[PDB]
């Protein structure tokens, strides 16, 4: 795992590795998971410009791992050239499913209701980053707990919390959702912002925590 | 070769018009196949008094008329058998061997170990060869993509 | 064995009618049609499984088993039954080895 | 039911796939679909290839239920041994059945033990014992002079020795040999025939050479284990069993066993110039006594067979071979058996 | 060697109290002390540029010299020139990092400007130089793909560029550097066996080429172009071997003759009642399949043969025989064994 950071004005390579893992000592190995040429960071553009693959310069992002994948080998070799393609691989990929995104909205709770597309040509749509995993937390909401041929005790009672609309079956339902949606250890929390009620419609919005 | 012996039918074997509708070969020797094939062919290895394990694949190669039939074939399963054995040597003893094999060189073993499962498959009583081959057609793709990751830990 | 039972319930199991060309229908279709002729084989091997129905590679296997080799140009339903034969072959009285003559006329 | 390889499989998916829609033809190493149909039809493959492997294993075990004749397990392996005294005998001094024989050679820890008692004669000086291997498989073939000492007191014992090599020790019999005993038994149901006296006289485990002569009024059988000796307890049971075959009215005689000898001296070219040492003619020997030694009564000495056998070695290192004694093929008589007897190998 | 930073700084201040007896305090605080440590960490700087440096030495710097190239993974780019539906009447503002989306569907490759231009007052059309986000040859796009930027304008009408990307770059492994130098060093070995094949292999329409070394002469011959060799070949390979020949060592070439043997095979089988047609028919094809498949100057010995055809089984076999073929048939360097006429009975 990693977090983001970017270039600001005249800030040199010992003060990034200071101020996030404490010792200034680690910036030597912490410039090979940026992959930088010895000008490490440089402030201009058209300095950049020289070979630009292999600096970074003021506004361009930068790599910081944890301090326990820092002395790793394999995550210096990983970071050093996939650079953006960090967050997708770390999220993971996947085919996506979301052909009908008008559409599985109008019936769900209800089967048959998602199906393979195509994107670019000749191939199977497929979904990457944080829309995989809206997409993963969004299936997991529309399926129910027993329904999946292995691994049960997987979705939500989504389907049987249809009631009175009286205030304890919106908490239940809150509950639920809550449940469902922190089951993924990849989320920190969930937590509810706004319930709503329109006779027999609920409406109501969650925030997620997702790491970094 | 340095630590430990081998058994004599495989360093007999070793020593030594069709079509695919999705593969071509190229007959490369690896780098490290050439060093290691010389090695195999000079005496300077220790050897076993005796024999076992008659279900490795090598018997059943020997026991099939392939040599005759398709003696071509038969060359590319002993190239297949020589890149096979000698990156089951370097993990194991004298990592020195190692900076001497490239994902090319591996890649073109699945390359000619398909243009042969096919020919294979044309004549089903090579079945237990078939079988075999292909359960290491996934088993060297993993070192394909671990070899640039592994070479550079080492 | 029902690759359109037995699978994660919202992918769709029937075609789309609002527009002409559904890649997910053709995959589905596609893998069930292969698992279903798969399916079929495995049904088909009952007869091959036993001698009294079994052709082709599998009754000269069963002919090399019992000892009984094919004939050049010999079809299967003669041969089963004379594999029969031989194995309940009638000889050692002068009788029967008379009647063997059959074989040899 | 027939062999279908992966790409037929995968040929004939993605051409039912393509059907209905033309959004999906691109099927690159890279393409995920590929990899996935790729998959399907590697899992499709083995399951036809393991299912005619289970069908071909149903077969046998059917034909196995069917008569019941199970398939031979692992025999064990025997022989005799020679127990030499310090001085000539006192007394009618006696060995219990089970007393322990081992090798102190370190490279064969395998032990031996008894099966039947044996009395030593007052006066005698030694005495042949048969010893039994409790492994069983490759490991009681061991080579001559081997059991060196009989692990227990052995107040009265000097030492013990094997003049003769173990050969009974066996591993399971293959699909082959159960074929061809299995064609035997199919072939044996009709008694008052020498084919019949064959498996007769071949259905006890332990007889591995047998072979039948015949004459105007009289039947004779020949047989012997792997070692080539005869035992009278063998030819007792051998008399015991065979009782469902032999013919009525005709007499029957299990008895005679002569081992013939003949040296053989090749003359082998080797491919390669250098490394012509004593080394490789020592392996050649062993390889040509191994040969020799497996033959039966009923096989006979072919020169083209011991060609075939002495080049299974690789043709590229072994180029030519030739004999300077040998120039016609060698009948065995009936009753005697051909086998090595002293070999002389060189080069040239 | 480097030395890191806590060796320099200790130097530093072992020496200033050896020189200096005015400066005695060292809290983290003194100007005199941190004045000191940016010294040390620009020196450390330098030491690591300098190990950096080193390490590119080592690895191609020694190998740059010779005529080969090195590539580093640089990201695809191009010229790309933009159009606008009249003459501009002000300096507009092209930012870096602005980026131009494919317009065809399919091509989901991506392109972004590292640097700022600015459009003159009135020019009508301007090229700028965009490199691809994604590095290796998935970069590369055919001519006339990029027709739309993200940043929009109404003065923008479209977008082209005329000439195809071609700076798309991948880069291997020190291995796959290091083999084609070797390569290229053993190519220039000359007047050897192995390099006299090496230097026939390079020209098309020559495989399976054998040489024949003798202290008098040196005689290659080949079956390279469908089983024959053909004069022009002939004249052209000539040619072409004179830098390969030894000095003052005669040259030959020839063509490659084949010698098709008889052969009335014998086999007893121990079980009669296998034999058939189809049983033969392998048979024969079988040995005519093995005395095909010989090498150049292979002698055709008998007991190799045997051994062949004795192989098939060795239960079904028991004994075999040649009617018409005495002993083994020796060949010159430049005959190859073939199946003229091949049968076999069944006793």
């Amino acid at each position: 795992r990693f977090k983001k950071h970017v270039v600001q004005h005249e800030e040199t390579m010992q003060a990034i590795a200071q101020r996030y893992y404490g010792d200034v000592s680690y910036w030597i190995d912490l410039v090979e998971h940026n992959n930088l040429k010895y000008p490490y960071l440089v402030e201009t553009d058209e300095e950049k410009m020289k070979d630009p693959e292999r600096l970074a310069s003021t506004g361009d992002t930068l790599i910081i791992p944890i301090e326990s994948d820092l002395t790793d080998v394999s995550a210096k070799e990983i970071n050093s050239r996939d650079k953006d393609v960090l967050v997708e691989l770390a999220l993971g990929r996947d085919l996506n499913i979301t052909a009908d995104e008008k559409y599985f909205n109008e019936h769900g709770t209800s089967d048959n209701i998602l199906a393979f597309s195509t994107n670019g040509n000749g191939d199977l749509d497929t979904v990457k980053g944080i829309d995989n995993m809206k997409q993963q937390l969004q299936a997991r909401l529309l399926t129910p707990r027993g329904s999946l041929m292995l691994h049960p005790n997987y979705g939500s009672d989504l389907h049987n919390l249809f009631g009175l609309n009286i205030p304890e079956q919106a908490t239940l339902i809150e509950m639920e959702v809550l449940r469902t949606l922190t089951s993924d250890n990849r989320v920190k929390s969930a937590n509810l912002i706004d319930w709503k009620i329109q006779g027999n419609v609920y409406s109501g919005q969650f925030s997620v925590e997702i790491k970094s | 070769n340095n630590f430990i012996p081998q058994p004599q039918g495989l360093l007999r074997f070793l020593n030594t018009s069709f079509v695919s509708k999705f593969y071509t070969p190229q007959l490369q020797l690896s780098e490290l196949a050439k060093k290691v094939l010389t090695n195999i062919k000079t005496d300077d290895i220790p050897v076993l008094e005796r024999e076992f394990n008659d279900n490795t694949i090598i018997h059943k190669a020997n026991d099939t008329l392939l040599k005759v039939q398709a003696p071509r074939m038969y060359m590319i399963l002993q190239s297949i058998v020589l890149e096979a054995y000698a990156i089951v040597n370097c993990f194991v003893e004298n990592p020195s061997s190692l900076k001497y094999l490239t994902e090319e060189d591996v890649s073109i073993t699945r390359e000619n170990l398909n243009y042969v499962a096919d020919y294979l498959g044309n004549y089903d009583d090579y079945n237990s060869v078939v079988l075999d081959l292909r359960d290491l057609d996934l088993c060297f793709s993993a070192i394909e993509l671990q070899l640039p990751l592994i070479k550079k830990e080492a | 064995a029902n690759f359109l039972k037995n699978l994660h319930p919202l992918l769709r199991r029937d075609r789309n009618k609002k527009d002409n060309q559904d890649p997910n229908f053709a995959l589905i279709d596609a893998l069930n049609e292969e698992m279903n002729q798969v399916e079929k084989d495995a049904i088909e091997s009952k007869l091959q499984s036993s001698l009294k129905t079994s052709t082709s590679e599998y009754l000269d296997k069963f002919g090399d088993w019992f000892g009984v080799y094919r004939k050049t140009d010999e079809k299967d339903d003669v041969y089963r039954a004379r594999i029969i034969k031989y194995l309940l072959l009638k000889r050692g009285t002068n009788n029967a080895i008379i009647d063997a003559i059959k074989d040899y006329l | 039911m027939k062999t279908r390889k992966l790409t037929n499989i995968l040929s004939k998916l993605i051409d039912k796939t393509m059907a209905g829609t033309s959004k999906i033809t691109d099927f690159t190493p890279g393409s995920a679909s590929r990899s996935l149909l790729e998959a399907v039809s590697l899992e499709i493959e083995q399951f036809y290839i393991l299912t005619k492997e289970n069908i071909d294993w149903g077969i046998q075990e059917g034909i196995i239920e069917a008569f019941d004749f199970q398939k031979r397990q692992s025999k064990r392996a025997y022989g005799d041994v020679t127990i030499q005294f310090y001085q000539p005998l006192d007394m009618r001094m006696y060995i219990p059945a089970g007393t322990t024989f081992t090798s102190t050679r370190q490279e064969y820890p395998q032990q031996f033990e008894t099966l039947v008692d044996y009395y030593a004669e007052p006066d005698s000086t030694e005495i042949v014992v048969e010893v039994y291997c409790k492994e069983t498989g490759v490991a009681g073939n061991v080579p001559e002079g081997t059991i060196n000492t009989i692990a227990s007191g052995s107040s009265l014992i000097r030492s013990v020795n094997n003049e003769y090599s173990f050969n009974t020790g066996t591993k399971e019999e293959s699909q082959e040999d159960f074929k061809r005993r299995f064609h035997s038994f199919v072939e044996s149901r009709g008694r008052a025939t020498n084919k019949s006296v064959r498996y007769g006289a071949l259905q006890i485990p332990d007889v591995e050479g047998v072979y039948v002569y015949e004459e105007t009024g009289h039947i004779t059988v020949f047989a012997h284990d792997r070692n080539g000796n005869l035992s009278d307890t063998l030819k007792e049971d051998i008399i015991d069993a065979l009782q469902d075959y032999r013919p009525s009215g005709i007499m029957l005689d299990v008895t005679g066993v002569e081992k013939e000898e003949v040296n053989v001296s090749a003359t082998v070219t080797i491919s390669n110039k250098s490394r012509i040492g004593d080394t490789l003619q020592k392996h050649i020997e062993s390889v040509i006594r191994s040969y020799l030694n497996n033959l039966k009564t009923s096989d006979d000495l072919i020169i083209t067979d011991l060609i075939q056998a002495i080049m299974n070695i690789d043709d590229v290192l072994i180029y030519d071979v030739s004999f300077d004694n040998l120039d016609e093929n060698i009948i065995v008589p009936p009753q005697g058996i051909i086998r090595a007897g002293e070999i002389k190998v060189e080069l040239k």
